[PDB]
């Protein structure tokens, strides 16, 4: 029982370990990828209408 | 004669045996209970360390 009531602890810190992790390797990468999207894409029509 | 010595060495080795079987497992009683805070302890460890890998 003991062990069981403290790795509910061990798990209570996980969660916002995974909250940080999660983040770090899925929402700033989503963001970065989409800037970068909108650099080229932009590059690309200013490409495409002077020629 | 013999039977009123043996009904009563019968009797006395009777508490004496639940004395005993007493004693040995009162040993094995405290190290459960020791236990439980030893684990609980032991298991803090990882706790701690997973709190500041925040």
């Amino acid at each position: 029982v003991v062990e069981r009531a403290q790795q509910v602890a061990v798990q209570e810190q996980e969660i916002a370990r995974r909250e940080k992790e999660l983040e770090a390797r899925v929402r700033k990468p989503a963001e970065a990828e989409r800037y970068k999207l909108e650099r080229l894409a932009e590059a690309e029509k200013s490409q495409l209408i002077m020629q | 004669s013999k039977r009123a010595f043996e009904l009563q060495k019968s009797a006395f080795s009777e508490e004496v045996n639940i004395k005993t079987a007493e004693a040995q497992l009162a040993y094995e009683l405290q190290g459960a209970r020791e236990q439980q805070k030893i684990r609980q302890e032991e298991i803090e460890i990882e706790v701690v360390q997973r709190k500041k890998q925040i």
